[PDB]
């Protein structure tokens, strides 16, 4: 498609690709004792304890608003773990950041605890979003199967699996029905599948089958156009 | 066999412009109705080196429409006529869909086949869905260097006497005068024997053909006249960085002046990345060419050709309303008020899809 | 099927329509529901191209109208030629003779490059990822292939006896 | 569209320009970039910066007078602050050990 | 249910519409998105990641949909010796020995 | 041999998860066309998620463009031509200072 | 309240034409919630 | 060259002189937990991701 | 900067990793064709072989 | 659509059947009356006031969670 | 002392070892139960959870999960030493002897 | 149909991409 | 050279071995 063509791209006067320790004109110097007075120095070697306490706190504080859901609960923790695996996996060089990057790494996730010991973080609330639709969306083939009715989903599993079978027993010179076959097959059902949601299945014709639905169609009189003038 | 369908045909010398058919190559799609795509081929090129681009299973066009080949007036297998006026020509492609049972169709071009289809939808644009050419612009290119050649190796090719000169001639002619390999390549292979071993010729009329490009004025496939007009459909124009045919810095502004509904760079007007190669006017021999025309191509048949001009993209059919203009309906008790336009069936006019679906309609009522 | 949980949490104090959260996003959607949507317009000729004439009139009116309503115009001419002089002398080649004396001061410049070329990136976004599929693709079929076989050992080992 | 839109492109490139001078390691450049902001309407007068605040008061240049006199206060007071950080021990963080 | 022809394809993809003279001037800017709603469609930024946990986590969800994919998940989960349930084949050393055990017989 | 047929079925649900992601992508990808004609909300509608990483940002205060990116690509794009070309370090927040100050014998700390 | 209709034109079908009936049930929505921010904000305002 | 030369004293040089970074760290796990944090990817990487 | 990097700073001789919210968005957010497609898959190969 | 809207509507119930029922329908004068009166939602009813100061509202307060925010 | 599971409120329970093959089978129990553990069966008293597809965030989990059922105060200085299973079934007696010794739980 | 099996396996010996495409020429160039 | 000249159009690769079985094929 389109390559960026410049070479350079990734020059710093650092280095190639350098985002751990950008070059200043205060650089780090060393420290003798013997000829050092005092100091005022704000690094400690307290963070590698601060990053055990803070998955616990971030883990066990987010779980309060779980209400028990043990899949919710396992995929957060999958969620969690990619947030603290970042300087570890990194191409970024986290080891030679300017002024120390366990501190800064630790800080950083102690300012997305405090939000989360609130439940105002973002990622909190889009849990809590993203399960609710998909909890109302199990609980509709729930529903639809108490009933004795087929869902949507075993209808579409059935209708390919019957496909399967019309397209292999016509393919005897060959006998490898790939993936990549079996693919298409379904993303074209899929297709159709997804316009018949805008425009249900009446008749034979199927789920979007009807030229009529693309003749001049205009508004309905009881909802105009809100936003703009028509004419 | 089944998907490449080739019509066989002698090409006729017409005296009557309007008594001129076209003849080409038909793909039939993956599916059952789907609308049918006319593609134009470079000036003296087969219409075959497009068939594997067609038929690629990666790119998967014929999944979209059927392709129908066709080669031009004086080219291939069609009739010859020594005029190639853009509106003649236009018109021959006119009754090719009559005679085929075509209401509408997309229209695409490589090169000169560019030209030529754009001039359709300027002639028919109400028969036109979109148009989709490959490297070339409606512009006169009758001084770009790339068409001065081509331009000399017709004229050149005219010295070639089939009926004195041996086939060991005619090899060490073409070898030294034609030196870009692949217009060499499409010479040799545009030679063919008639029946009973009359003697060789080239598939294309040399003489209307050299004619044309020697008298260098109006008429000239190079050039671009302001008499075709204007196009007003959908268009999509994909070029190469690089191209000696299509240069970035001014040859993009023929498409804003031709083409009502281009947008701009980026929207309707792509180039290729690549280097610099005088080859690489064949996009179809590059697989790095080949992969983002096909994506381009597959895109603007897919959302963007036949879609009404003030709609985005196909995503919009049915939930974008237009606005409407007052005092333009025939009902004068019309409460004026935006709409979405009517987009027909692709061959509406050759089948009873309307009267079907009317009768089932009523089944539901 | 085991019965789904009736609901997860639901935060008393986050709503669509008033997001607890900050973000352009949302400003961006208040933004666009304000100035409403694009006005598109039905007619083959631009509003002020099809009344050039009439619009003429009423430009010529406003500045009738202010010029008869601003009976010391002059004053007010005469008032602006100091700041007309000074501000065009002052500002003249940061604005327009950097572009042929001294110095060109590309800054401006080098961000519409750069904005040009990500508009190129975004134009061909589906070809780039794309392609980066197509490896993947390529390695997890590549992982595919142990299934394959292993099915077809039943079948050699009913031929091998 | 950032990409097409030069008056978001300006904006945003020229934001980013500035913060990424965190690095040259001054001091938190969330503390010091409001100062930059009265800072710009000292120096802006320059450059007419100041244009958009000509209705606001009787005096054009009224947050101009006012930025110069934030921007002498509180640089006065940054060496300051600095002594209060170095303790006790500041005289010895200036001039080093006695003789 | 009803499903049509499998051969063809929604009605959307085979409407056109052309063009004539005169033509609207105005082009379009940007698509109208007057309702913020985009319910059922997968988010684009699922794109192009590599395998990682939550392959083998959702392969289990789906697995234990069945009687079949619950015997393999508790027969995995137990009895095979892995530090791992990031399942890769670089070799087939567990796979031929496991066939010469029980081709023998 | 039944250790083999287990193992292999779930190393085999494990990829064709993984061929189901790409397919269902390549599929959902059909719905979006001209990145540069979307409005800004819509554009992140399609990306759902990225609204609420921009959140995150905006909540901690990490208003540094690119400071959580590790390729910070949009980063380098603006300074090819920028004087002492430099991009911001990894995670770096607006706040932090990691200034200190030393008393030597000799003066200014040296 | 129902809205005396004309029937100059039929409306279109509901099922086939969902989204030309949203816009009026979402603008209420948002007012919805803004209300419950008004009485929520009962005691501090008290 | 006064603009520049009173920001490049007045904070950038003033700054220079009294303050400074040590180099000497007092953590270094980062580094040994991305040493074996490589060994555990290392299939992974074989595949050229 | 956000929206750019988050769509065109991958490159395929890195490893791209998942992010919290792309973690959420598959195993909580998947749609109904999502599911039909890892079953059918499932059923046919690794059941229907 | 909002209360207001819904409360204009109870009153010109009886009003809305004398231009709707009757006088829309009808053809000459009395007929384009009527379909320029009719009485239902508003065409482009959005009140620019009110988005106007959402709009502010949302930006100037993210603002002041920067500012508070030290 | 009520928890959540699965949407319904349930009493949790403590549990109080104070013997040698209780340990060994709770611990057991409790790494098997972790839905990241693989070869739960291969798993015994001297199995490295690095060899089971675990890392240093696991045992935190693991830890928490101790302090759930047996009501410990686990300090976070503790848990980055809790790499085997051997070590747990350890720091549990050493936390009852602690309490049986002392009277009072240990610093956290 | 027994054509494409006969070109089809004389292309698999050589490990040559084949298609449709290409076999039908083939088939259609014996047949010319 | 027609089974060359096809081959050729679909940017195949052929060996001369190749070109060999197709006419014999043909030929045959
Ligand atoms: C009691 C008696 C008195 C009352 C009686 C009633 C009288 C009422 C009068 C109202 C008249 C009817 C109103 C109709 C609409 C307004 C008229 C109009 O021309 O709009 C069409 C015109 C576009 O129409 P279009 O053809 O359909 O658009 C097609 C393209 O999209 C357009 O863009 P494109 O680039 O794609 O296409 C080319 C484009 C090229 O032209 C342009 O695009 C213009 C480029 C300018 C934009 C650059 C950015 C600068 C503006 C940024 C925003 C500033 C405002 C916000 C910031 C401050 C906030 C308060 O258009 C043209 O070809 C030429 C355009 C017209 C000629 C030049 C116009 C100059 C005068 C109009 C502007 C007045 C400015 C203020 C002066 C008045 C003092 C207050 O609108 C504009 O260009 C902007 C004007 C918007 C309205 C504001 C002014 C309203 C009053 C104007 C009255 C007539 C002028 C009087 C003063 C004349 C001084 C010389
Ligand atoms: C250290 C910086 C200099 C400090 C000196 C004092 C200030 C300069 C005063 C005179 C200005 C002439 C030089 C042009 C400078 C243009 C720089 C510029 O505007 O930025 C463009 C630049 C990007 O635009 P560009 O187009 O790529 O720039 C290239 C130029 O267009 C052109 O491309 P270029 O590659 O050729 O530029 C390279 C640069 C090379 O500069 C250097 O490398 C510096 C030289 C080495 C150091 C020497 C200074 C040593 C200082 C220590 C000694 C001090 C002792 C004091 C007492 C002791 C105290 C203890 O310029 C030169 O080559 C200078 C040679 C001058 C040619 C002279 C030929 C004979 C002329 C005879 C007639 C003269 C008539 C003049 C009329 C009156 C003046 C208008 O923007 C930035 O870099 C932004 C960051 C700012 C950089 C740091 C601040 C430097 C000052 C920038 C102005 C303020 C920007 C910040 C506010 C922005 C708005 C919010
Ligand atoms: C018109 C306006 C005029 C004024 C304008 C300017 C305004 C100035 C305000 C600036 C800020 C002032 C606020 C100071 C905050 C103090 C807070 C505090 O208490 O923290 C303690 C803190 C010391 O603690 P540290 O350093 O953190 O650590 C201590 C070590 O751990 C400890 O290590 P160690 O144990 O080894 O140390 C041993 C011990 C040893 O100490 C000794 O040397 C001992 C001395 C001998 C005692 C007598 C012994 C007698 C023995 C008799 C024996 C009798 C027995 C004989 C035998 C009997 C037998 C039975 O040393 C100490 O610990 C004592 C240090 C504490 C002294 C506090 C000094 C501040 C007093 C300020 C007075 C005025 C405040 C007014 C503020 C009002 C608001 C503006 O004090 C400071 O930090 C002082 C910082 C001052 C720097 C700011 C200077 C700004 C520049 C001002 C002059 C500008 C001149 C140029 C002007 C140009 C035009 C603009
Ligand atoms: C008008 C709208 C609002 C605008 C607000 C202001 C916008 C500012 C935009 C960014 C410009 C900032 C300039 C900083 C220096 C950039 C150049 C650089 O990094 O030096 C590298 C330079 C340049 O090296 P180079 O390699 O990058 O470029 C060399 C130039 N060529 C390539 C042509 C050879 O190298 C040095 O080491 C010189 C060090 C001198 C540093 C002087 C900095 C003084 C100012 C910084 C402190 C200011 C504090 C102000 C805060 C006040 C708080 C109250
Ligand atoms: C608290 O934190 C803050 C915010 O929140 C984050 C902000 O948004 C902001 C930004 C502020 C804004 C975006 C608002 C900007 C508003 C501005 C500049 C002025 C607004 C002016 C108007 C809307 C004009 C209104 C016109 C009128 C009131 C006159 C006509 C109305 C009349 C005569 C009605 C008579 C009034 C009454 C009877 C009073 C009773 C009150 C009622 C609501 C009764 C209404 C009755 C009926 C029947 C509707 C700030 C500064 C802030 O500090």
């Amino acid at each position: 498609g389109y390559k960026i063509r410049n070479k350079s791209i990734f020059w710093t006067r650092a280095g190639w690709k350098n985002n751990w320790h950008p070059k200043n004109f205060n650089a780090p110097r060393p420290s003798y004792g013997e000829f050092t007075m005092g100091i005022r120095c704000r690094n400690d070697h307290h963070s590698f304890l601060r990053y055990v306490q803070t998955y616990r706190n971030m883990s066990r504080h987010c779980k309060q608003y779980f209400l028990g859901d043990k899949q919710l609960e396992e995929t957060f923790i999958l969620g969690l773990r990619s947030l603290f695996l970042v300087p570890y996996d990194s191409q970024c060089l986290t080891d030679q950041i300017k002024h120390g990057g366990e501190r800064r790494f630790v800080d950083q996730l102690d300012r997305d605890f405090e939000l989360i010991s609130y439940n105002t973080h973002p990622y909190q609330l889009f849990t809590y979003t993203v399960r609710n639709e998909h909890l109302a969306w199990k609980n509709e083939q729930y529903e639809k199967i108490q009933k004795g009715e087929k869902t949507f989903e075993q209808e579409l599993l059935d209708y390919l699996d019957e496909q399967v079978l019309a397209e292999k027993a016509k393919l005897r010179d060959g006998q490898n029905f790939s993936i990549e076959r079996m693919t298409e097959i379904a993303l074209h059902v899929f297709r159709k599948a997804r316009a018949g949601k805008v425009r249900p299945a009446q008749d034979v014709r199927g789920p979007d089958g009807n030229v009529n639905d693309f003749l001049e169609q205009r508004r309905p009189f009881e909802h105009p156009n809100p936003t703009g003038v028509t004419h | 066999s089944r998907i490449i369908n080739h019509l066989r045909g002698d090409p006729v010398y017409q005296d009557n412009t309007k008594d001129v058919s076209l003849r080409g190559t038909f793909l039939r799609g993956k599916y059952d109705d789907l609308p049918t795509m006319i593609f134009f081929t470079e000036a003296c090129d087969l219409t075959a080196n497009w068939i594997p681009f067609f038929t690629n299973p990666q790119y998967d066009i014929l999944a979209h429409r059927n392709v129908w080949l066709l080669n031009p007036r004086n080219f291939g297998n069609s009739d010859r006529h020594p005029s190639f006026d853009l509106q003649e020509m236009s018109d021959d492609v006119m009754r090719f869909m009559y005679s085929q049972k075509i209401s509408m169709a997309t229209l695409g071009g490589h090169g000169i086949g560019g030209k030529i289809a754009l001039a359709v939808g300027c002639y028919h644009a109400e028969r036109v869905t979109g148009v989709f050419s490959i490297d070339s612009s409606p512009m006169d290119q009758r001084y770009h260097e790339a068409f001065k050649e081509f331009k000399g190796y017709v004229n050149a090719l005219t010295e070639i006497n089939f009926k004195t000169w041996s086939d060991k001639d005619v090899k060490v002619f073409l070898k030294e005068n034609i030196k870009d390999p692949k217009w060499r390549s499409i010479f040799t292979n545009n030679i063919s024997k008639n029946a009973k071993t009359q003697s060789d010729s080239f598939n294309f009329e040399i003489n209307y053909l050299n004619h044309n490009l020697n008298f260098n004025k109006a008429d000239s496939l190079g050039n671009w006249a302001v008499k075709n007009g204007i196009y007003t459909g959908r268009a999509h124009f994909i070029f190469p960085e690089y191209s000696r045919w299509v240069h970035l810095a001014t040859n993009t502004l023929p498409m804003h002046k031709v083409c009502a509904r281009v947008k701009g760079f980026g929207h309707d007007i792509f180039y290729v990345q690549g280097d610099e190669n005088p080859l690489n006017h064949w996009v179809y021999d590059f697989e790095n060419y080949a992969n983002v025309v096909a994506s381009k191509l597959n895109k603007f048949l897919h959302s963007y050709d036949g879609v009404h001009a003030l709609l985005k993209d196909r995503t919009e059919i049915g939930n974008f309303m237009i606005p409407d203009r007052i005092k333009s309906r025939n009902d004068s008790k019309h409460i004026y008020g935006d709409y979405s336009p009517a987009h027909l069936h692709h061959n509406w006019r050759f089948n009873h899809i309307y009267e079907k679906h009317d009768e089932l309609d009523k089944k539901l009522n | 099927m085991k019965k789904p949980m009736a609901k997860a949490y639901e935060h008393p104090y986050n709503s669509e329509h008033h997001p607890l959260n900050f973000s352009a996003v949302k400003i961006a959607e208040t933004f666009h529901d304000f100035i409403g949507p694009e006005q598109v317009s039905p007619h083959y000729e631009s509003f002020a191209m099809s009344r050039k004439f009439l619009l003429t009139f009423w430009g010529g009116f406003f500045v009738l109208n202010f010029g008869m309503a601003t009976v010391d115009l002059n004053w007010i001419m005469k008032s602006t030629y100091i700041p007309w002089i000074f501000w065009f002398q002052l500002m003249y080649f940061y604005v327009e003779g950097k572009n042929s004396m001294f110095m060109p001061l590309l800054q401006r410049f080098y961000r519409r490059a750069a904005a040009n070329e990500i508009f190129t990136m975004e134009a061909f976004y589906h070809e780039n990822i794309e392609n980066k599929l197509r490896n993947l693709m390529r390695i997890t079929k590549g992982q595919l292939e142990y299934w394959d076989i292993h099915t077809s050992y039943g079948e050699i080992r009913a031929d091998s006896i | 569209n950032p990409n097409t839109e030069e008056n978001t492109i300006d904006s945003d490139y020229l934001a980013a320009s500035g913060t990424v001078e965190a690095e040259k390691e001054i001091t938190s450049i969330d503390d010091y970039l409001g100062l930059v902001f009265a800072i710009a309407y000292v120096f802006g007068v320059f450059f007419y910066v100041h244009g958009w605040t000509s209705m606001l008061s009787h005096a054009v240049l009224l947050l101009s007078c006012y930025s110069i006199i934030i921007m002498f206060l509180f640089i006065l007071g940054m060496p300051t602050l600095l002594l209060y950080d170095f303790g006790i021990f500041f005289l010895a963080y200036l001039k080093g050990a006695g003789k | 249910l009803q499903w049509g022809s499998l051969a063809e394809r929604p009605m959307v993809d085979r409407v056109m519409s052309t063009s004539t003279w005169p033509v609207p001037y105005y082009q379009r800017l940007f698509k109208a998105y007057p309702i913020r709603e985009k319910k059922d469609k997968m988010s684009l930024l699922l794109s192009d990641i590599d395998i990682d946990d939550t392959n083998w986590y959702q392969a289990k969800d789906f697995l234990r949909g069945s009687f079949r994919g619950r015997q393999i998940v508790d027969y995995v989960e137990n009895n095979i010796a892995s530090n791992t349930y990031i399942l890769i084949q670089q070799d087939v050393a567990n796979m031929a020995k496991a066939y010469v055990h029980d081709i023998c017989g | 041999l039944d250790d083999i047929e287990n193992e292999l079925s779930f190393h085999a649900a494990i990829w064709l998860n993984a061929y189901a992601d790409y397919t269902m992508f390549l599929f959902e990808l059909e719905e979006y066309n001209d990145p540069n004609d979307y409005l800004m909300h819509e554009n992140f509608d399609f990306f759902r998620g990225l609204e609420t990483e921009l959140e995150e940002l905006t909540e901690t205060h990490n208003y540094i463009p690119g400071a959580k990116d590790d390729v910070n690509l949009r980063g380098y794009l603006a300074t090819q031509f920028a004087w002492g070309k430099k991009v911001i370090s990894f995670y770096r927040h607006p706040a932090d200072d990691f200034k200190c100050a030393k008393a030597t014998k000799n003066m200014l700390g040296r | 309240p129902k809205i005396v209709n004309p029937q100059l034109w039929p409306n279109p079908n509901k099922l086939r034409f969902a989204d030309l009936y949203k816009y009026q049930g979402v603008e209420m929505k948002k007012i919805n919630d803004s209300i419950k921010n008004y009485k929520a904000a009962k005691f501090y305002i008290g | 060259s006064q603009f520049v030369a009173f920001f490049a004293i007045v904070f950038w040089l003033f700054l220079f002189l009294y303050t400074f970074f040590i180099i000497e760290k007092h953590e270094d796990f980062f580094s040994k937990k991305r040493e074996e944090r490589k060994k555990k990817l290392k299939e992974l990487w074989n595949l050229k991701n | 900067t956000h929206f750019f990097n988050r769509r065109h700073s991958s490159s395929q001789e890195f490893i791209r990793f998942r992010t919290y919210t792309e973690v959420l968005l598959k195993i909580s957010a998947y749609n109904d064709f999502f599911y039909v497609l890892n079953n059918y898959y499932y059923n046919q190969k690794l059941i229907l072989k | 659509m909002n209360p207001i809207q819904k409360a204009w509507l109870k009153i010109l119930e009886p009003v809305s059947y004398v231009i709707n029922e009757k006088m829309a329908k009808r053809t000459g004068i009395i007929g384009k009356l009527g379909r320029f009166f009719a009485i239902g939602p508003r065409e482009y009813g959005v009140h620019p006031i009110n988005r106007m100061f959402i709009f502010m509202n949302r930006k100037y307060m993210a603002f002041q969670a920067v500012a508070l925010h030290r | 002392l009520t928890q959540y599971v699965e949407g319904q409120i349930v009493n949790r329970n403590q549990l109080t070892l104070k013997k040698q093959e209780d340990i060994e089978q709770y611990v057991l129990k409790l790494v098997r139960g972790y839905f990241r553990t693989t070869n739960k069966q291969g798993l015994n008293i001297n199995s490295v959870l690095q060899d089971h597809g675990l890392d240093e965030f696991d045992s935190i989990e693991l830890a928490m999960q101790v302090e759930e059922d047996l009501g410990y105060v686990i300090s976070a200085e503790t848990i980055p030493v809790l790499n085997k299973v051997k070590h747990f079934v350890n720091y549990i007696n050493h936390v009852e002897q602690f309490k049986a010794e002392n009277g009072k739980a240990p610093i956290a | 149909a027994p054509q494409n099996l006969e070109v089809e396996n004389i292309l698999k010996r050589y490990h040559i991409n084949y298609t449709q495409a290409l076999i039908d020429e083939l088939v259609d160039w014996k047949t010319g």
